[PDB]
């Protein structure tokens, strides 16, 4: 009836037994913080303990180092720094020695390394860590777990610490990340850890994306990963393409034409909602980037000089293959649920609106054919899609250029307000609402 | 360490 014992009771179904174990652990953090942490790290560090215990130990440690409330988190980070340097040097030592000794997933240690580091790195307090983390991944003998859990830690560190505090280590890290991502890596799990790590390290690899030698390698590595048979790795890989596109638009010429287009397009068509979700996000991101450019460009028009960066109108160039997919995606309607849920359908529509405000006028002639063919369809889905799509293109094409179209639509737009389907009725309403509003 |  020790600590391992109290920890395991933190998952016991018995309500009384839980609040019990919980109270114990709370005072322990209050009246015995330094010791408590060294003990928990000792539990976590021992591969002889239950997954139940280790994970619990890890959760307690991580809980005394961070919170989602910036204020609380600040308070915890300070409390930790105020702890004896030798106690901390021991917790750090154990937490670290854990990496590569866990059989369960994810790693419960990486969450602790990321916890302590977020408090200690911004103060040059654990200057050894990164070198250690990088060596763990790049050692030619490192186990399949050594790389995976280390990459998860590197990943969490990048995710929660100011990227401003890693640019001076950006090359070391990136090497370790790209290392667990290259196809030669046997494990997709390591490949998965590596890919989510990269996703949070883009913020400070700007110096690396600038060197064409390296940007071509990163991009190839990411691309080969959108082809991974493990859906998770794919989605993670597509997630990078989406962020790379908003953080490095100016360098996408080389790949966009011969690679991205194909990948993202197919992704949008995937049967797997999470993958389709990424494809869409990617082209919404493009419209966004391209819209701010149209501004930055127009602003330089007044100042009679050229803008810093120029748009390449990738969005307008894909209008041909995007529109049909987006409209088709609006067919994947949610009969039953959450008008709060983010499914491909919700995505597509928001995307379309973006595509509209982007390829302003040239959006209508591509959307109409779908609206026409379906506005009067037996399937409530297609009937709603048509009414939906019409509601999306409303804001983009010239206010004047639209009015005539609104002329011929208005009739049917009203009928639908009396359509059986509550969904269609709701949609029709929204659409008609936008009309009366915008174009007086 | 933690102690002494």
């Amino acid at each position: 009836m020790e600590l391992i014992t109290i920890l395991e009771k933190t998952v016991s179904p018995d309500r009384l037994e839980l609040e019990a174990a919980q109270k114990f652990l709370e005072r322990a953090a209050v009246e015995n913080l330094p010791t408590f942490l060294v003990e928990l790290s000792r539990v976590l560090a021992n591969p002889g303990n239950s997954q139940v215990a280790r994970v619990a130990a890890g959760l307690q440690i991580k809980n005394s180092l961070t919170s989602k409330d910036p204020d609380i988190k600040a308070q915890y980070q300070q409390r930790w720094l105020a702890i004896d340097a030798n106690a901390r040097r021991e917790v750090k030592n154990y937490v670290l020695h854990t990496l590569g000794t866990e059989t369960y997933r994810p790693s419960s240690a990486s969450q602790c390394v990321a916890g302590i580091a977020c408090a200690e790195i911004p103060v040059n307090q654990w200057p050894e860590l990164i070198p250690q983390l990088v060596a763990n991944v790049t050692n030619p003998n490192s186990t399949e777990h050594m790389k995976e859990s280390t990459l998860e830690a590197i990943g969490y560190i990048c995710q929660d610490i100011d990227p401003e505090q890693l640019q001076d280590k950006s090359n070391e890290i990136l090497t370790a990340i790209i290392q667990g991502m290259r196809k030669e890596e046997p494990s997709n799990n390591v490949k998965l850890a590596a890919t989510n790590a990269l996703l949070n390290s883009l913020e400070f690899t700007k110096a690396n994306f600038d060197k064409e030698s390296e940007r071509h390698f990163i991009m190839q590595v990411v691309c080969e990963a959108t082809q991974c048979p493990d859906t998770r790795v794919r989605v993670a890989a597509l997630q990078n393409l989406v962020k790379i596109m908003s953080l490095y638009y100016q360098y996408m010429e080389t790949y966009m034409g011969p690679a991205l287009f194909a990948i993202t397009i197919e992704a949008m068509k995937s049967d797997i909602d999470e993958v389709a979700l990424q494809g869409i996000e990617f082209w919404s991101n493009v419209c966004d980037e391209e819209m701010d450019l149209a501004i930055e460009a127009s602003e330089a028009a007044e100042q009679g000089r050229p803008p810093e960066h120029t748009s390449k109108f990738y969005a307008k160039g894909a209008l041909q293959y995007l529109v049909p997919i987006l409209t088709q995606t609006l067919t994947k309607q949610d009969e039953n649920d959450d008008d709060d849920d983010w499914n491909p359908c919700k995505a597509a529509g928001v995307c379309l609106m973006l595509l509209a405000t982007c390829c302003e006028d040239d959006i209508v002639p591509h959307v109409l054919p779908f609206i026409k063919e379906h506005i009067k369809n037996p399937d409530w889905r297609y009937r709603d899609a048509a009414v939906m799509a019409f509601g999306c293109i409303l804001e983009g094409p010239e206010p004047s250029q639209l009015k005539p179209l609104v002329i011929q639509a208005m009739p049917t737009l009203i009928e639908l307000m009396k359509d059986p389907s509550v969904v269609v009725r709701d949609t029709a309403a929204w659409t008609v609402g936008r009309i009366c509003e915008l174009l007086p | 360490g933690l102690f002494g």
